């Protein structure tokens, strides 16, 4: 009824109140499209003037029985309340309860509360508040006083149904309210800490934000399944480690020598300094912790005079160890996040030995890889139904010639092309700034961005002149250009910041690129679309910076001295609120364990445990949630798009038109000018050798050479020079592969034809490597084997393995993808690379040459500023004194090249640090920097963060799942990450899961065995069994190191019990079931896991009793583990996982196949580089490129590319006093001990490039297919 | 770094001869400061004789007619950590086969410890008139050809084979 | 300055044990070598002050002459208190307490004022 609006009236009411009457002497859903909080259907139509925040009738006729009567603004909102008399005291017509509809329902209620709400957020803001705040936070809380309170009299407290405490909301506002009004009654830190609690009211009062935040808490709901598993492995491969390095951290080089009839106790007992702890166990110069040993050969050695001991406290303070299943859980948490876990892989590396890196291999890519992604694919998945079904219920005179003139002048495909490539040059010219700089260079730069200015004023004025304002200003690109210009006037006429801004011409190449045009849909969405996620995620993050910093700020403050040695702040601390929002930042980036120990040292475990645990559970969710938002918002939207491309005919395509034309009216004349003014045997022969290299055998042979070469250039590490025999086998093994492959070439020559070889990409690939081999063969034959590139050329034997990429099939598939994908990778980068270059000149802006400082080279410690401000004084001290250096970053903003370098180390996380401490330090040119000086450049890094990461990895990953998925479709529908035979694996073992309908295992006919068996086919026989095998868990992770003796034997005497309650279990199964029992393959796990405790309990009480071997016996007794790996028998949320996981499993083999083999040629590059790079930084006497092992290990630890930072260092220096030229190294005839930068960072950029390409990409679009097959 | 490699065991009568000696540290970043003694017993003498001494740069050479102008230092320099303490001989006689023992004396520098620690190497020269040649490189050098004759041989008999059988089918 | 929980003013009746109650608060653990320990006593607001108790790796009172041998402790450095007795109070004991307090690491000194007055 369009006119349906009736005042509420007493008989209206009374008509309710007799119609409830009738319907109680006699003892349906409300219409979505009326209820309250929405807008009106416009079939209504307008209300009238006398109607309109008023008492009226209720318009659904489920509430027409009942006394509810409603009110609508001027704004078109549907506002419910209950006509029942509130708290029994005034009526709806009362007249103050009138006014109080009226000042509830009127927005400027809401713009008073925002602002209300906003005032005392920045005031939460300050940590040490003046006097004269504590009037604002009376009027903060006299003012959320009288907005509670009018809720209060308008629609009742308790008593009805639309009342105040029915809503939450109402609920969180009540209780600040009353926490607000205990305090200043009653008359710490926990005190104020309740006041975030008003910021949380910003989602109330702000529309669009409870929609937001209810579908944040869906998609928390629908984390369950994933959730629960990640805690199962956790908490198994906690358990393992827990097993394997119990006590292992606690290793430390103990004296020798002792004086005074001294010992290990009795020195142990009066040791509380860390000096004291020095000058008995051996620590690393300018090092917290004390040096870990090992027992093993593989493991770290003691100095001269020191012993290996468990002994003594834990690494990092304590809180890295695997002496308790809590720390295991947070070490195999840390390292599920990847969070600093190449320090807790060194440090167990060195403290148990090389060969426990398999551990980590695993934890690291069926743990920390394969969980995150199903956490991606669930996240991802749910926001797909949710969008769906949001969308489907939206489904449901002179001066006039003059201009005219100029408008001819505006004629597009010459103008704007040449504007575009002025503002291309613009861009480039811009990046030539670097620091160390001529004045002329300085000169010629000035006149050209004045130039460049000029012109693009002039530009704007003849746009301006040939079109009028009132529609000039109509374009966005219009008004963002004068806005462009207007600055860069602004700063003509007068910071370093203000230069750049002109660099956000670079974006007008949008119009052309359709990939720039991506990004900056991406960009737009965060603002647009997807606005209110930003805000809640903004929001977010502000709530927890000031909870920390009322939490924590004053324990920082007055604890320094437990974190610092200087009894000073730290870098990082909750202090203020800037640092604390840095702090959680850091934490969003992944980041949290360091802050965390700090924080645990000044504070106490708990409190910091639980306030990260729920930065990081929380932020996470909701910066995902935002990503996958964005990647879905902006990606899968490419199914129609209404509009033709580029309406204006593409501007710039006519300019490319425009030309051709002129150059085809040129090229024809040109021409045309010119020419006026002018047998059997050898087809046997073929067929014969093509018979050969197709032969089965020959393939093996060949495969079987590569194999062994590969393996022979696996050897030649620096301890070749101890083998003098296998060195010369490997050098006349060398002249024998050689011989071979050369044969190899000359056959598949003469059986395949000139044509057929040299169109062939594989066959190229290898006759480039054999050419390689004989060309450096011919030089060792003729003597010419050390002049010129000619070691260079025998380093390029590491590409030898490349000839095993064409001979299987699973690798071959993968590179085809690779190639497949590789345009758009190009493009991607190419677009990427653009965007990081005004990041790039930003930076070069900011930081150019502001990275020197004087340092202690003893100690590697700055100079204050009081003493040495400036240049002139650090040489001044050179000669004043010794070890004393003006030192650069290495990597740092110096040029474009090096920003880039910088910019890569801050989007990866992996090394920042150095350079923003660097950066806030920074206070000019030759001047001395001071700690925290130009403190708010972090927001550069900030900004780099969410823009040239966050953004840009947003489209990197989108564009890379988009060609992998056309090309998928392109196939017909098939994995193209697998095998043809792995295909017919493939669909049998996806079978194999889905057999729902057996037998039911026909009961035995006798009398006791089916009194049994009935008893076992009970599903309570299952359920205590589970529950069986949940205290068999607990019984394991109450194990702790150094627990008791009588502990021990408790222990062992209840594992026993459990391991015959089992094996009876198994048995009383087997007596029932008569072979019936070995059809299930369940079953047939849980015999075969019995099977095991037993066998590994004898055997290690025989190792214990008979034998000596502690490693082996610590092997052995792993064994338990498969006893509770029966948990995932009643689970089907943890069963289907694991089922994708086992579908994506021949995929991620082909994949872990080609990435093992480009890690084995990175391995033998690095031996045949640096292996003599100085020992600092990452490089030290265990993980270096000296042999084999330890080169794998780098790069498997650099595959995550944590610490890629670290191994590059040492190898940027190469001049003295950062190296020694003319290195000895005893035992060889290498001279020198620094490396190559250009060889150095191409080799370590390339390699993190490739393994993102390969591990995350492939391992999230295999992990996402296989979960999209299993999830049906 | 530092790899001990061992000192060849053949020496060639009128050549010069280089007898190696490196003893690396267990940790390379540790300060020491190294001497090194060197004792040579002839072949038919039974006594350990001492020939030479190194420390602080500068070589002591002890009364030897053996060793009277044949022997220059060949290790470490220009440091006092020395992990090379080879020496080497400007002109081998057959006085120099024997017996010899190089006797390392390294100071370690901790904190508040002084490790004081000893390595003994020992090396066996065999001076001989013509050098011969190792049988090392003797049987791989004679592998190469059997194994690059074998496999010829092994393909040529394939394709020989091959042949009858692909020219029968054309005819 | 450092958390400490002094009392404003102590009435104790003339010829009564006095506990005198001096606390504080901070990080780290109390440390024998390196805990300094202040007790001044002041006859009145300008009066200069007298040292009684004093903290060297142990407890070592002086013996004033003032007081006699009526000043003891009750308390133990690790639960942070350093309160001390007055046996027998006298008229004469009335003035000002004060006990600073030095803590390593902290540099922060300590510092709590108490102005002991004894009734007849
Ligand atoms: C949304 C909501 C999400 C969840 C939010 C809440 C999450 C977690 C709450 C954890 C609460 C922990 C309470 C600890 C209490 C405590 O005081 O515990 C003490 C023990 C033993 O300390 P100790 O005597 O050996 O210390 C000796 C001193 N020292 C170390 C310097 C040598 O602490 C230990 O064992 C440390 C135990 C740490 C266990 C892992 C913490 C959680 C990690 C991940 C959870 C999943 C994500
Ligand atoms: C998603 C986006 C990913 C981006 C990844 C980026 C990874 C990092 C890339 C590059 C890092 C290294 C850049 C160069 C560093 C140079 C450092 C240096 O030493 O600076 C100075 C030197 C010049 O020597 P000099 O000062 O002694 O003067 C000699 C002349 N005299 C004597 C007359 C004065 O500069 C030189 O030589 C510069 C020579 C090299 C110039 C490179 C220019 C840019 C090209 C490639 C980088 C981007 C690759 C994109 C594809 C992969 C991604
Ligand atoms: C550190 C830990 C140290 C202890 C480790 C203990 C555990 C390790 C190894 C023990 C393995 C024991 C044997 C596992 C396979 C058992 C089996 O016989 O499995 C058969 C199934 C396929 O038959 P089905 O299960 O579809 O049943 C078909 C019949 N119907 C439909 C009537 C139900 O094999 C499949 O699925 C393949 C399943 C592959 C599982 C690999 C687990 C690796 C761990
Ligand atoms: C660290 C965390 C723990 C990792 C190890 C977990 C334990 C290892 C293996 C457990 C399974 C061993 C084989 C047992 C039988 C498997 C089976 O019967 O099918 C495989 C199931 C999924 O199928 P379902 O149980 O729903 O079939 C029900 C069919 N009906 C209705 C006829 C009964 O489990 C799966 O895929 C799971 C396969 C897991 C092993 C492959 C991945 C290893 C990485
Ligand atoms: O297409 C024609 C041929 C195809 O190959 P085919 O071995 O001749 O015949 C295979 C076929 N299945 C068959 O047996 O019916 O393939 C060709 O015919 C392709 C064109 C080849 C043109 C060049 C041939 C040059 C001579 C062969 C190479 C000589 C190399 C000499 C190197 C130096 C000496 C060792
Ligand atoms: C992102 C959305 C879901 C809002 C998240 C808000 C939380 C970050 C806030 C809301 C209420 C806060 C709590 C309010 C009160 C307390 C009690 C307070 O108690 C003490 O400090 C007593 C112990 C001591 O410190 O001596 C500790 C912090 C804590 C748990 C706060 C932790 C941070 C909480 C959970
Ligand atoms: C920004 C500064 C540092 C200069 C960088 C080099 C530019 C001169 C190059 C780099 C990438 C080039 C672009 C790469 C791809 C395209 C898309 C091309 O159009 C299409 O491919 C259209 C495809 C379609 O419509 O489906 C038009 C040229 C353009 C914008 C190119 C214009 C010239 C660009 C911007
Ligand atoms: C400094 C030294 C730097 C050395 C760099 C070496 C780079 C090597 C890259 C090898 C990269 C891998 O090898 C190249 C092949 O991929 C080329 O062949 P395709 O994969 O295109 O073949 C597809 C299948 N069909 C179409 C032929 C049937
Ligand atoms: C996907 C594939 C990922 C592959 C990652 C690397 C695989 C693993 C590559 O390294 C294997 C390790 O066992 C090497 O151990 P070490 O040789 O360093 O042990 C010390 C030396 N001894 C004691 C053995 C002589
Ligand atoms: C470099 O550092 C010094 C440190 O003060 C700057 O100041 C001069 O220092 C010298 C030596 O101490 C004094 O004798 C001069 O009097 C100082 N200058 C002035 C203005 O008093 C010095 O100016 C700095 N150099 C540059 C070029 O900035
Ligand atoms: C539409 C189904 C894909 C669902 N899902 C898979 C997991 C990651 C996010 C999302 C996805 O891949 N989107 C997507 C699309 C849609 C096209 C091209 C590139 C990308 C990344
Ligand atoms: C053992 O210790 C005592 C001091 O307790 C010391 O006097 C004595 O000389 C020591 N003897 C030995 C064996 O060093
Ligand atoms: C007691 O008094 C002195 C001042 O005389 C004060 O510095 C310190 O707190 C105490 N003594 C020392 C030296 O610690």
């Amino acid at each position: 009824g369009p006119q349906s609006f009736v005042h509420f009236t007493k008989q209206s009411l009374a008509l309710i109140e007799q119609r409830i009457a009738e319907r109680k002497s006699k003892e349906p859903k409300p219409s979505s499209d009326l209820e309250a909080g929405k807008q009106l259907p416009f079939i209504y139509g307008d209300i009238p003037p006398g109607m309109v925040s008023e008492p009226l009738e209720d318009l659904d006729p489920y509430y027409a029985d009942k006394k509810t009567f409603i009110v609508l603004n001027k704004g078109k909102t549907i506002f419910r309340f209950n006509a029942t008399p509130a708290l029994y005291m005034l009526s709806p017509f009362s007249p103050l309860r009138r006014i109080s509809i009226k000042i509830l329902v009127h927005s400027l209620f809401s713009m008073l509360i925002m602002c209300t709400i906003l005032t005392n957020c920045i005031f939460m803001t300050m940590n040490n508040p003046p006097d004269w705040t504590k009037n604002v936070e009376y009027t903060f809380t006299g003012i959320y006083t009288f907005e509670s309170l009018v809720k209060i009299l308008a629609r009742g407290f308790c008593v009805g149904e639309f009342t105040f405490l029915r809503d939450p909301w109402n609920w969180l506002d009540f209780v600040v309210i009353v926490f607000a009004y205990l305090t200043e009654f009653v008359n710490v830190s926990a005190l104020r800490t309740f006041r975030v609690l008003r910021a949380l009211k910003t989602i109330s009062v702000i529309p669009g934000l409870k929609t937001i935040v209810g579908a944040l808490i869906q998609s928390v709901k629908k984390l369950s399944d994933v959730m629960i598993l990640t805690v199962f492995c956790l908490s198994v491969f906690a358990l393992i480690g827990l097993q394997l390095f119990m006590g292992n951290l606690k290793h430390k080089c103990f004296r020798n020598s002792l004086e005074n009839n001294e010992t290990l106790e009795s020195i142990m007992n009066t040791l509380e300094s860390e000096e004291d702890f020095r000058k008995y166990f051996y620590y690393l110069e300018g090092s917290k912790d004390a040096l870990l040993c090992g027992f093993s050969t593989d493991s770290g050695q003691c100095p001269e005079g020191y012993t290996c001991v468990k002994i003594g406290r834990n690494p990092d303070y304590g809180y890295t160890s695997f002496d308790t299943f809590s720390w295991a859980f947070l070490a195999l948490f840390r390292l599920m996040t990847q969070d600093y876990w190449e320090n807790l892989y060194q440090q167990t590396l060195r403290a148990a030995g090389k060969t426990y890196m398999i551990f980590f291999v695993v934890v690291i890519f069926l743990g920390s890889f394969y969980l995150i992604n199903l956490i991606l694919a669930v996240v991802a998945m749910a926001y797909e139904e949710q969008n769906q079904a949001n969308i489907e219920e939206a489904k449901q005179p002179y001066w006039i010639k003059f201009k005219k003139c100029i408008y001819f002048i505006v004629m597009d495909p010459f103008v704007d092309l040449a504007i575009t490539i002025c503002i291309v040059l613009n861009t480039l010219f811009m990046a030539m700034e670097h620091h160390p700089m001529t004045e002329e260079f300085k000169n010629v730069l000035a006149i050209g961005n004045l130039v460049f200015t000029g012109i693009f004023a002039a530009e704007m004025v003849l746009k301006l002149i040939a079109m009028d304002p009132y529609e000039y200003f109509q374009v966005g690109w219009n008004i963002f250009d004068s806005l462009i210009v207007t600055l860069s006037l602004v700063e003509l006429f007068l910071l370093s910041v203000l230069r750049s801004f002109r660099l956000l011409r670079v974006f007008k190449l949008a119009k052309s690129w359709p990939t720039l045009n991506m990004l900056i849909k991406i960009i737009g969405n965060s603002v647009g679309a997807l606005g209110n996620l930003t805000l809640v995620l903004a929001i977010i993050v502000f709530i927890f910076a000031v909870v920390g910093m009322q939490l924590f700020g004053k324990s920082y403050k007055e604890c320094v001295c437990k974190i610092n040695d200087d009894c000073t702040l730290p870098r990082w601390h909750m202090n203020d609120f800037f640092h604390s929002f840095l702090i959680v930042f850091r934490v969003l980036c992944g980041e949290w364990i360091e802050t965390m120990w700090d924080c645990m040292e000044v504070a106490g475990q708990a409190m910091c445990l639980i306030v990260y645990m729920m930065v990081m559970v929380i932020g996470n969710l909701v910066v995902l949630n935002l990503f996958l938002a964005l990647l879905l918002s902006s990606f899968s939207s490419d199914n129609l798009t209404a509009i033709e491309e580029d309406p204006d005919a593409n501007n710039l395509q006519i300019a490319v038109t425009r030309i051709k034309k002129g150059i085809n009216y040129v090229k024809q004349t040109l021409r045309e000018f010119i020419l006026k003014a002018f047998g059997k045997i050898w087809w046997n022969i073929r067929k014969t050798c093509y018979k050969i290299v197709e032969h089965s055998w020959f393939e093996s042979f060949i495969v079987l050479m590569i194999l062994l070469s590969s393996g022979a250039l696996a050897f030649e590490d620096i301890y070749i020079e101890r083998k003098k025999t296998i060195k010369i086998i490997l050098e006349y093994a060398d002249k024998i592969f050689t011989y071979i492959f050369i044969l190899e070439m000359l056959l598949k020559w003469i059986a395949y034809g000139y044509k057929t070889y040299f169109t062939n990409a594989w066959c190229w690939l290898d006759f480039l490597i054999v050419d390689v081999s004989l060309v450096t063969l011919v030089a060792n034959t003729l003597g010419y084997s050390d002049l010129g590139p000619i070691k260079s050329l025998r380093t390029l034997r590491a590409l030898r393995p490349l000839r095993a990429l064409s001979r299987f099939e699973g690798m071959r598939v993968v590179v085809n993808a690779l190639i497949g994908a590789i345009p758009s990778i190009m493009n991607v980068l190419l677009v990427c690379l653009i965007f990081w270059l005004i990041f790039s000149i930003m930076g070069v802006n900011l930081f150019a040459g502001k990275f020197y400082e004087c340092i202690n080279t003893t100690d590697g410690s700055r100079f204050p500023a009081s003493q040495v401000p400036n240049r002139s004084e650090c040489f001044a001290l050179m000669n004043v004194s010794q070890n004393v250096r003006w030192k650069n970053l290495k990597v740092n903003f110096d040029n474009v090249g090096l920003g880039y370098l910088s910019l890569l180390q801050v989007a990866t996380f992996k090394g920042w640090t150095i350079i923003m401490y660097a950066a806030v330090d920074s206070v000019n040119v030759d001047k001395q920097p001071k700690y925290e000086y130009s403190l708010y450049m972090y927001i550069y890094f900030v900004v780099f963060i969410i823009f040239g990461s966050f953004f840009t990895l947003n489209l990197f990953i989108g564009v890379i799942i988009d060609n992998f998925n056309q090309q998928k479709k392109k196939l017909g529908g098939q994995d193209i990450f697998m095998t043809e035979e792995q295909k017919k694996y493939y669909n049998a073992m996806k079978k194999l899961g889905s057999k729902k309908p057996q037998k039911p295992i026909p009961r035995p006919g006798n009398k006791i065995q089916g009194c049994i068996f009935d008893l076992v086919t009970n599903q309570a026989f299952d359920i205590s069994i589970m529950v069986l095998i949940c205290l068999n868990m607990v019984t394991m992770m109450v194990e702790k190191e150094g627990q008791s003796q009588h502990m021990t034997e408790v222990l062992y005497w209840i594992n026993v019990v459990f391991i015959i309650l089992f094996t009876g279990e198994c048995v009383l199964k087997l007596i029932s079931l008569r072979h019936y029992y070995f059809t299930v393959g369940w079953n047939i796990f849980d015999f075969v896991v019995v099977i095991i405790s037993i066998v590994g309990m004898f055997l290690a009480d025989l190792i214990e009793t008979y034998f000596v071997s502690p490693t082996l016996f610590r092997v052995i007794r792993l064994a338990r583990i498969g006893r509770i790996l029966r948990l995932v028998k009643g689970a089907k949320g943890i069963r289907t996982l694991l089922f994708a996981l086992m579908m994506s499993l021949p995929a991620l083999f082909n994949i872990g196949l080609l990435l093992f083999l480009v890690m084995f040629i990175y391995a033998i590059f690095g031996m045949s580089n640096f292996a003599y790079v100085k020992k600092e930084d990452g490089i030290n006497d265990m993980f270096n490129f000296e042999t084999f092992g330890n080169s794998m290990i780098c790069l498997f630890q650099i595959t995550t590319s944590a610490g890629w930072d670290g191994l590059l260092a040492p190898i940027l220096n190469s001049k003295p006093p950062d190296c020694d030229p003319k290195k000895v190294h005893p035992g060889s005839s290498v001279e020198g001990d620094c490396g190559n930068p250009s060889v150095g960072i191409f080799y370590f950029v390339s390699y993190i490039i490739i393994s993102f390409l390969v591990v995350v990409n492939m391992y999230i679009a295999v992990i996402l297919e296989n979960f999209s097959v299993a999830t049906e | 770094g530092c790899v001990e490699v061992d000192s060849e065991t053949e020496a060639v009568y009128g050549m010069t001869f280089k007898i190696l000696c490196i003893s690396c540290k267990r940790r390379s970043e540790t300060n020491a400061e190294t001497f090194t003694e060197w004792t040579f017993r002839q072949k038919g003498t039974e006594e350990f004789v001492k020939i030479l001494r190194y420390e602080n740069e500068v070589l002591q050479l002890e009364e030897d007619e053996r060793f009277e102008g044949r022997v220059v230092w060949n290790g470490s320099r220009g440091t006092k950590d020395l992990q090379d303490l080879s020496i080497f001989i400007t002109n081998v006689t057959y006085n120099h086969s024997g017996d010899y023992e190089c006797h390392v004396y390294r100071l370690l520098f901790f904190e508040n410890y002084e490790h004081n620690t000893s390595v003994v190497k020992k090396i066996h020269i065999e001076v001989v008139d013509k050098a011969n040649r190792d049988m090392a490189s003797i049987v791989s050098e004679i592998m190469m050809y059997v194994l690059i004759v074998v496999l010829t041989i092994w393909l040529v008999a394939e394709m020989i084979y091959c042949y009858k059988k692909i020219a029968a089918a054309t005819e | 300055s450092m958390e400490v929980t002094v009392p404003a003013t102590l009435n104790v009746l003339n010829g009564s044990d006095a506990r005198l109650p001096c606390t504080f608060n901070s990080c780290y653990t109390v440390n024998h070598k390196q805990f300094s320990l202040n007790w001044t006593y002041q006859e009145c607001n300008n009066c200069s002050e007298e040292m009684f108790l004093q903290f060297r790796m142990k407890i070592i009172n002086l013996k004033l002459e003032r007081f006699q041998d009526r000043v003891e402790f009750s308390g133990n450095p690790s639960k942070y208190d350093v309160s001390v007795m007055l046996r027998n109070v006298q008229p004469e004991d009335e003035g000002i307490y004060n006990c600073y307090i030095m803590n390593p690491p902290d540099r922060h000194r300590g510092h709590g004022k108490i102005h002991l007055q004894v009734l007849m």
